[PDB]
């Protein structure tokens, strides 16, 4: 479902701006998978490459919140 | 369609990649001068950065480890306090005294909550709240003998244990 | 009593003064250079570790003299972010906001009563970091009487009824 | 210039000293130097002089050292 994706990219963006980082992975992982079993479902070649850097540009807040996180575990 | 899904996810990409740079920049601010062990000037950064989203992250790792940096601390004072009330210095009974009711004021109120409760973080403080219990309610006998001298430090330290006989 | 036997007495407790003021001395530097790397909490075993009981006492009363103010200090900086969390359209803001005042109440309002009670060019400083502090309960107090008609505002109000 | 006083204030100088109780210390390790110094210039014999210096000299040296805990204990603050 695009629908899903599309949301499930709300949810994580609305969980890592609300600091709700654990939340915020599990989207954001979710998305990338969930991301990449449509793109090899995509028969086309040039949706396929568009798709993917959208998948690039999700990845990176993705690890931007890791990042957070690793910086958050110093405190401990 | 694809054309309305990608134009929605990218739509919000570049406020999204600022938010998180300017958040993780101000968030390792901070953590730069708590390493140096100074609680008083990271909490002013923090404040002073003034990114409200900077103090709700720092706030939510204190609430989760405040009742446990305040049992750790119980569990290594407490047997030195009963060393201190068994002195024979009076000085050193008077120190002990004060720092007993600085932890029951402070601190009991915390330990009692957590044994008054229904993962590995819980149970980390489950026990040394066991412990540190354990650890007052020895003390506990030995402020109630000592609040028959007259002498009077142990029976403000005696109502203020009330709750543990 | 004549001056040679004045002298002997005195003289007689002169090398146990030294050695005993020298050791302790070595032992406070020991915890003090633990205390400025920045580690609380491997400084406190530092004190236990030495197993030297006056070094405790040194130790202890300093903290007992300044725990109250350090809890002051702390609530006068955090209640007015406290107070913003509060007022917040984020429930999650809130919600910390809550959990924060909660530990804050538990913990150091019962320091922060005490010191208003009981020379001293401090005490001037003290008693004015005390009148804001209570002048920022007092504001969060109305805000979380008016919030609890909701259930974490109804535990907060019976911890504020002073 | 009471000695027997000198000798008692010596006591109790070291007494709270033992006990951490440095403040009040200090009031009576600078009280017996003050006191000692000025019985030290009423000895007119110079040997007897010689000996309460070195005295005198051995409470500075306890005094020093209460001082120098209490630096050290005022860098925690």
């Amino acid at each position: 479902s695009l629908q899903m994706i599309v949301e499930n990219v709300k949810l994580a963006r609305e969980y890592a701006l609300l600091g709700n980082y654990d939340s915020a992975m599990v989207y954001y992982q979710g998305v990338l998978d969930q991301m990449n079993k449509y793109l090899y479902s995509v028969k086309d070649t040039h949706l396929r490459q568009k798709w993917q850097q959208v998948w690039q540009e999700i990845n990176v807040e993705a690890k931007q919140v890791k990042d957070i996180m690793k910086t958050l575990e110093s405190f401990k | 369609v694809d054309e309305d899904a990608m134009s929605q996810i990218r739509k919000g990409h570049d406020t999204m990649f600022v938010v998180l740079t300017s958040r993780h920049k101000n968030l390792d601010t901070v953590r730069a001068v708590w390493t140096t062990g100074d609680i008083k000037t990271s909490v002013d950064s923090a404040v002073a950065i003034n990114d409200l989203s900077v103090v709700v992250d720092l706030l939510n790792i204190v609430n989760q480890k405040a009742s446990l940096w305040a049992l750790d601390l119980c569990t290594t004072v407490l047997p030195q306090i009963e060393k201190l009330l068994q002195s024979k210095y009076e000085s050193y009974v008077q120190t002990g005294c004060t720092s007993l009711k600085l932890i029951l004021q402070a601190f009991l109120p915390l330990i009692t909550d957590i044994l008054a409760a229904p993962d590995i973080s819980r149970e980390e403080r489950l026990h040394k709240c066991r412990l540190c219990f354990k650890q007052l309610k020895s003390i506990s006998g030995l402020v109630k003998s000592k609040s028959g001298l007259s002498g009077s430090a142990f029976r403000e330290l005696h109502l203020l244990m009330a709750s543990l006989d």
